[PDB]
RNA sequence: GGCACUAUGGGCGCAGCGUCAAUGACGCUGCCGGUACACGCCAGACAAGAAACACUUGUCUGAUAUAGUGCC
């Protein structure tokens, strides 16, 4: 409760750039603990990265970061750091700091973890999405429900927000995780199941907001009839 | 060299009240420096077990850790709804520290067939030189589902991407999208665009297709 | 791991210089060789110290000690 790790410093940087992450500790004097950094690439698991041992300043590293990252600690600021130099897109992840417990109370387990700080390594530049109808069809549509949607395509960085009907329509909407395309731009798509009797009678609009590029887009998804 | 922790199973489908055992297997002696963690989406991991078997302060007593040589198992004696998350083992016997790949604990339910839809590209998109064909699998269980793209009965490879939603809060189905990406030039070199889906709730693989150019 | 043989001035020869290294290598040269023991001293191992390593302290071990080859 009173122990707290508060991380900062993440952000977006071009490959080969650098970034200094910070982990400010409260509730305890940092010098009597090992501080570890653990990272987690989007969708992957936890990967230990660097650690620093108390009373000696001894530091250890993962081979995937050896030579490029430097764990350190300023006890006067009660904060641990991770200088990351020459960053690479494989290094994109949510970066955690964690405290190694007191030996007697919780072994070598990491009992308290910072909140997460996001690191994105990319040479892509900002791009607002192109929004494309996922129009429903004339065939099939025999299940009393039809499906329709929007393709939110070629944006960077995350996130977009997709609503329908300016937020009015939410039941049966699926907005998938965005995938990173090989071009280094992202795409997701938002789809909604609706009663198949409303298709021509009811208007469906998907509203896509991409704050970084200051782009809001509203797309009307219409049938094509014959 | 480096110590490998290998977890088992990588995902698990249980209902409330189950005994759930997750197992993790180490490549060298880690002694007893194995820790288990619980992580929920968007959130920092939480410590459950330290020293391979010891119950971290504040954790429910339904969690237990066990050691057998290099073979470590976390077992949750009685699954609770707040326990559906992902679990990790860790070795801290030596550096580098190493985490198991992860086990995801998921909600069991009756099989639900994926209701399948195919969406052709917008003429607006073709103006961009790229064409996306989207195949949608709606509200299905269990998660395992193979989506196979065919253009004129020829399978595609390396030109599609998938994305799965998490288990729905209400009917705990999944939904999945698959996007086939093509150049416009290749898109118009073909007619029959088809999506083939294999799933446990499908008696035989279901296929949705269209012919490029239907009014 | 066990068995077998094989080898070991402090377990700490006494030193010097060049030392590179990154902790992986050391070596030549000189100097002199009661024996144990007691210590010291160093090196291991172990614990504890807010403590994985280093550090500090305590305890233990370095003769049944380390070092090979074959057998199994």
């Amino acid at each position: 409760s009173e122990v707290q790790l508060v991380e900062s410093g993440g952000g977006l940087v071009q490959p080969g750039g650098s970034l200094r992450l910070s982990c400010a500790a409260s509730g305890f004097y940092i010098s009597y603990s090992s501080i570890h950094w653990v990272r987690q690439a989007p969708g992957k698991g936890l990967e230990w990265v660097a650690s620093i041992s108390p009373y000696s300043g001894s530091t250890y590293y993962a081979d995937s970061v050896k030579g490029r990252f430097t764990i350190s600690a300023d006890t006067s600021k009660n904060t641990a750091y991770l200088q990351m130099n020459s960053l690479r897109a494989e290094d994109t992840a949510v970066y955690y700091c964690a405290r190694q417990g007191y030996r007697r109370r919780s072994g070598r387990g990491f009992d308290y973890w910072g909140q997460g700080t996001l690191v994105t390594v990319s040479s892509a530049s900002t791009k607002g999405p192109s929004v494309f109808p996922l129009a429903p069809s004339s065939k099939s549509t025999s299940g009393g429900t039809a499906a329709l949607g929007c393709l939110v395509k070629d944006y960077f960085p995350e996130p977009v927000t997709v609503s329908w009907n300016s937020g009015a329509l939410t039941s049966g909407v699926h907005t998938f995780p965005a995938v990173l395309q090989s071009s280094g731009l992202y795409s997701l798509s938002s789809v909604v199941t609706v009663p198949s009797s409303s298709l021509g009678t009811q208007t469906y609009i998907c509203n896509v907001n991409h704050k970084p590029s200051n782009t809001k887009v509203d797309k009307k998804v219409e049938p094509k009839s014959c | 060299s480096d110590i490998q922790m290998t977890q088992s199973p990588s995902s698990l489908s249980a209902s409330v009240g189950d005994r759930v055992t997750i197992t993790c297997r180490a490549s060298q002696s880690v002694s007893s420096a194995v820790a288990w963690y619980q992580q929920k989406p968007g959130k920092a991991p939480k410590l459950l077990i330290y020293s391979a078997s010891s119950l971290y302060s504040g954790v429910p007593s339904r969690f237990s850790g066990s050691r057998s040589g290099t073979d470590f198992t976390l077992t949750i004696s009685s699954l609770q709804p707040e326990d559906f998350a992902t679990y990790y083992c860790q070795q801290s016997y030596s550096f580098p520290s190493t985490f198991g790949q992860g086990t995801k604990v998921e909600i069991k339910r009756t099989v639900a067939a994926p209701s399948v839809f195919i969406f052709p590209p917008s003429d607006e998109q073709l103006k961009s030189g790229t064409a996306s064909v989207v195949c949608l699998l709606n509200n299905f269980y269990p998660r395992e589902a193979k989506v196979q793209w065919k253009v004129d009965n020829a399978l595609q490879s390396g030109n599609s991407q998938e994305s799965v939603t998490e288990q729905d809060s209400k009917d705990s189905t999944y939904s999945l999208s698959s996007t086939l990406t093509l150049s416009k030039a290749d898109y118009e070199k073909h007619k029959v665009y088809a999506c083939e889906v294999t799933h446990q709730g499908l008696s035989s693989p279901v296929t949705k297709s269209f012919n490029r150019g239907e009014c």
